RNA sequence: AGCUGGUUCCUUCCGAAGUUUCCCUCAGGAUAGCUGGUGCAUUUUAAUAAAUAAUCUUAUCUGGUAAAGCGAA
RNA sequence: UGGUAUGCGUAGAAGUGUUUGGCGUAAGCCUGCAUGGAGCUGCCAUUGGUACAGAUCUUGGUGGAUAGUAGCAAAUAAUCG
RNA sequence: AUGUCGGCUCUUCCUAUCAUUGUGAAGCAAAAUUCACCAAGCGUUGGAUUGUUCACCCAUGCAAGGGAACGUGAGCUGGGUUUAGACCGUCGUGAGACAGGUUAGUUUUACCCUACUAAUGACAAAACGUUGUUGCGACAGCAUUCCUGCGUAGUACGAGAGGAACCCGCAGGUACGGACCAAUGGCACAAUACUUGUUCGAGCGAACAGUGGUAUGACGCUACGUCCGUUGGAUUAUGCCUGAACGCCUCUAAGGUCGUAUCCGUGCUGGACUGCAAUGAUAAAUAAGGGGCAAUUUGCAUUGUAUGGCUUCUAAACCAUUUAAAGUUUAUAAUUUACUUUAUAAACGACAAUGGAUGUGAUGCCAAUGUAAUUUGUAACAUAGUAAAUUGGGAGGAUCUUCGAUCACCUGAUGCCGCGCUAGUUACAUAUAAAAGCAUUAUUUAAUACAAUGACAAAGCCUAGAAUCAAUUGUAAACGACUUUU
């Protein structure tokens, strides 16, 4: 939601020219992080290993005002409430897992493996 | 190198007519022959020095007035003039054509590893064969310097330096070539493993 | 199609556009007086700093001017030119694409303000540039690195330039950021150019060697940057008469329905100032000796003429405004030089031999 | 409202006209011509020609243009 | 809507989301899967307020402009705390 | 609903060129002007009146050429034209008309997109990361203009009257453009003083009069102030050589010379966002390890090559050219740095040949004496005849290039693994090969070979950055950014 956001030096950490400090938004995300941590202690989840793995913010139903404008025009002035969503998770150890290989039978195929190995010299 | 046939064909731009060479090269790039063209200052274009000078001057008149940096690049170098001639003959607006341009390398005054390489002739491109007797012709490097090519002076020194390394290698090559033919000839008759294959070939080598 | 009807002179020359803010304060020469074999093995240029402007008086000679035997009072510039330290040598080969540097070779000891350039955060920096390159000098020398690099430069390199470095500490400008330039050695013989450079490592070269009183010099600076400004100030378009609805200081007419096209050539609001510019044929009044001190404490007679006798120095009462202790070797230049207060300007040898008899006057 | 705008699924097959006349007609109709559909009567032009329709040719008429004429009106 | 398949159906109807599978030149159809909760459909005839993209269409909703660009600037205008 | 005309402002081009450059004509003697050419690079103005382009005048300057985008109303103005008020002449019964005069009469919107002007900048691409510093110059734009005085000059030239303000050379200014603020000038620090009105009891010193007024007025900005604006080639116009057509002759047909304010570079300006080069440090610090040479080396993996060893491949390599009798060479006799130069004799006499290979340092597909989706192993003869390793020193090379703290060559020394041997002819033995298949191509392979890349745990070498943000400068600026900083 880039424009007409001017520019801040301090977003060069994130490699992007355009930064803002939007204080009210940051406070509400803070509250809900602390709620989730409080919930985490109740479940007996490890405090150190909490990483945020999901935040999803979606738009809530607008509250309606209307301001009254030049030449008897009325045009809406609307507030934007949010649906904020957060999920915290514990840091997991590297999960691998394994799959098959349903390969070869045949005419040149039996003769592939078996000749190439058996009566074939394998140079180092 | 590795190709359908040779991935590098080093082509001598000497005594080639500019559009004749450009068109045959354009075909070769589309075919996947990946060619390098060297000595584009030695490249010739028919029509008197003066006639070419005025033709080439007509484009710089062409200039995108609003921002001329969107506007037509009037490529001074003989290598880049060759490059423009090939590029126009190729559909360079397509991604196929981009591949084909990348297959092409263009150098004025044969550098790096290309000098111990043989500069192949394209005989259709040859000016001496195709062009009629007593017809005056222009040399592209002369034309280049008029339209503002800085490096006419520069390449001439670099070419002379190259020619000198190319002279000493030639001299030793010719000396070596004598001594290789005697070393075949003297062992040849002296048993028969050279008499067997040469005279059973017996063609004319 | 109405004409201009009165044919007018196009406000603002197209040959300084497109007016974008300057990248490098260390002015990049576009041009050097070749290397005409025979002559000195001296640096074409020096980096100086503006100390400002003094005002001066001299008798003017030129045959047949009627400025003859009458004094003329002339605007002045005063540039702080403290002896540049040669710290390196670069040699360039002409290739058909352009001049390519092969080699930069460095003085064993690079002295802090010469290192400061390489760093934008000095107090967090470990200062470890150039530890390992100075360690070339510990080992074997030119049999593994240093003279092998220099030899390569002798072998081909058609043009040799010397990396020369400002003593900013001598100027009480709070910068500390001494400024790097490459300066072409005009010197007859390529081989001699490198050799004088090897010798010149960690050695200072004074202003006096390259330059002489009443020599023609070019002064090359970035200009005064002065904001986003109005169309009227920038391109020198005539201010629309006061009857103008909603904003008198524009350019009225971009142009013409056909072509459907804003031309560049139309006076627009965009950067007026911060531009590299070379102005050429600025004469030397004086090369001023900063000198100093045996037991009798000099800085005496820097503002001195044979006619004044009155000691002191070029320093105006209350040290030059914004700049100003000005303790040093100076080049006093004939009066208006490109570049603001506290700025880097490179002083240069004139490209060509001025028969323009106002200089060759030896003025006193 | 003879005007302007819009008119709601598809496929198949055939397929126009801006012309005639009259009209306060001439931004429109009616009317004729062109169009489709519905078929009907007979096929030697039809179901397992000695009857034509309309294009050449031929035979038989017409014409005042091109050209020619002005020492033909 | 008349008739009918002794039609289907809360053991999941209709509705609807749907890289389920397929049919038809198409109009369009069926089916799977998920959601669902109370009713519904095919065929033959029978009637229409019968199928939409538009009409400076209507009515409701929603974007880009723009999480912010216009601006929220006249009467100085606060401020310590 | 495509915003009339002019004037203000601002753009670029065009010539059919008035001036300026370089030139050809002249019934051009000089001066002067006229004609025509290459030429639009550079000028072409300040006013009175008109709404006026147009027009008409005045004044200067050598000269006050003409056109195109009915340019240009979210640029202005709204003056003429062309609304609603209005007056008058004419006409009309009247209303009302008039393309007839006259007067007053709302110029709305950009914050989108593009263009443009300025301002930040990411990713990857990787003909070899990061980051910083330093550079190149592709490409685009492009600019200096004109006069006068002195001088050539009372001369050339002219019977005279007059008369080259004429290039060399010299000084100044003009017009244009770009800088710079020292002086000089301009502005106000609401600085300092003074002053009025009011208020703080008076006083000091202030406050209020939305900067109270007034005089002066700095850091700073900025003028009308001052300073600075390069130099060649190509060649047009054109004047010309040599010389045929046309025995001759001729600036032209061939060949050849000089030659523009042109053009294009030099120069001047942006700087290819990452097009490219050079160079530096190359981390993270140890209870750690991290990166680096990794081009590496191993299990193993990925991918290309050749794909049935291999049914491939090649950065030595047919010159140095005017060029269509132009020309590639050898040898003898001379000559040279140069297949250069000279005389004799020949020769591939743009043939067919030749153009693939002489694979032109005689490659391959060979080694393999069974040549292969096994490798051949082992014996003799005689001829031709092969070589494996290491270290030191002296000099040399690099044009967008696969490692310029790299790769050679030569010369000397050290010793001894004898590791390989090949071709020819000939002996001895054998696995693959018998891939079922009579239709063997079909879904169409890979042991191996070579080249690159990888990285799980591990292994074998080396080395110990900074950038950006905060804070900071003012040389910088709307904000990023720039320049400084600890």
């Amino acid at each position: 939601f880039n424009g007409g956001v001017g520019r801040c030096a301090q977003a060069k950490q994130w490699k992007t020219t355009q930064g803002r400090w939007p204080k009210k938004s940051a406070e509400f995300l803070l509250q809900l992080l602390r709620n989730a941590e409080a919930n985490a202690d109740c479940k007996g989840l490890d405090a150190d290993r909490l990483v945020v793995h999901h935040i999803q913010v979606n738009r809530a139903q607008c509250l309606r005002r209307r301001t009254y404008r030049a030449h008897g025009r009325i045009n809406p002035y609307m507030s934007s409430p949010c649906h904020v969503e957060v999920i915290l998770t514990e840091k997991e150890e590297l999960v691998s897992k394994a799959t098959d290989d349903e390969p070869a039978k045949k005419k040149l195929s039996k003769k592939k493996l078996q000749r190439q190995k058996e009566k074939m010299l394998r140079s180092e | 190198m590795t190709g359908l046939t040779n991935r590098t064909v080093v082509i001598d731009g000497r005594g080639h007519l500019l559009g004749r060479l450009a068109s045959v090269v354009a075909k070769y790039l589309l075919q996947g022959g990946k060619v390098a063209v060297v000595r584009c200052e030695e490249l010739n274009l028919s029509g008197h020095f003066y006639r070419n000078k005025i033709k080439f001057l007509a484009y710089l008149r062409k200039r995108c007035n609003v921002n001329p940096a969107r506007g037509p690049f009037h490529f001074r170098a003989p290598s880049r003039i060759f490059y423009k001639a090939v590029r126009g003959m190729i559909p360079h607006k397509t991604k196929r054509g981009q591949a084909a341009l990348a297959r092409l390398r263009v150098f004025d005054g044969i550098p790096s590893p290309y000098d111990k390489r043989r500069r192949v002739v394209v005989p259709i491109a040859m000016r001496v064969l195709t062009l009629r007797s007593d017809r005056k012709y222009c040399q592209v490097g002369r034309l280049s310097h008029e339209v503002g090519w800085h490096y006419q002076d520069v390449i001439k020194s670099l070419e002379r330096k190259r020619k000198a390394k190319l002279r000493v290698t030639l001299k030793h090559n010719r000396e070596l070539k004598k001594l290789t033919v005697k070393a075949r000839e003297n062992i040849a008759k002296a048993a028969e493993p050279f008499n067997k294959i040469i005279k059973s070939y017996g063609y004319e080598v | 199609m109405s004409h201009r009807k009165f044919s007018a002179p196009r406000h603002g020359s197209m040959a300084f556009y497109p007016k974008k803010r300057s990248a490098r304060h260390r002015g990049k020469v576009k041009a050097f007086p070749k290397d005409d074999a025979s002559k000195p093995v001296h640096l074409t240029c020096f980096i100086g700093y503006k100390a400002g402007m003094t005002h001066i008086v001299r008798e003017a000679d030129r045959p047949g001017s009627k400025i003859n035997k009458k004094e003329v009072v002339e605007a002045v510039t005063v540039l702080e030119t403290p002896p540049m330290i040669v710290v390196g040598a670069v040699g360039y080969i002409e290739t058909p694409f352009g001049l390519r540097a092969l080699v930069n070779v460095w003085a064993q000891h690079l002295s802090e303000e010469c290192r400061r350039r390489f760093y934008k955060n000095w107090y967090k920096s470990k200062k470890k540039a150039f530890t390992k390159a100075s360690k070339k000098w510990t080992d074997d020398l030119g049999k593994k690195s240093i003279e092998n690099d220099f030899r390569k430069m002798l072998r081909y390199c058609k043009v040799i330039r010397v990396i020369a470095h400002s003593q900013i500490r001598l100027i009480k400008q709070r910068q500390k950021k001494a400024h790097v330039m490459e300066i072409q050695l005009n010197g007859g013989s390529i081989e001699d150019k490198v050799k004088w450079a090897r010798e010149h490592l960690e050695k200072p070269i004074q202003v006096s060697n390259v330059f002489g009183q009443d020599e023609m010099i070019d002064c090359v600076g970035v200009t005064k940057g002065k904001g986003f400004k109005g169309v009227t100030s920038r391109w020198h378009t005539k201010k629309l008469p006061r009857k103008t609805h909603k904003g008198l200081r524009k350019v009225a007419c971009i142009g013409a329905w056909h072509p459907s096209r804003v031309s560049t050539t139309v006076a627009r609001a965009g950067q007026k100032g911060y531009h590299h510019r070379t102005e050429i044929n600025k004469k030397i009044y004086r090369i001023g000796a900063g000198i100093h001190t045996k037991d009798g404490k000099v800085i005496k007679n820097n503002a001195s003429t044979e006619y004044d006798l009155t000691d002191k120095s070029i320093t105006p009462m209350g040290g030059f405004p914004h700049y100003g202790e000005v303790n040093n070797d100076f080049v006093m230049i004939k009066g208006c030089c490109i570049g603001s207060k506290k700025r880097i300007i490179t002083l240069r040898k004139s490209l060509l031999k001025h028969t323009k008899r106002s200089a060759l006057e030896q003025i006193k």
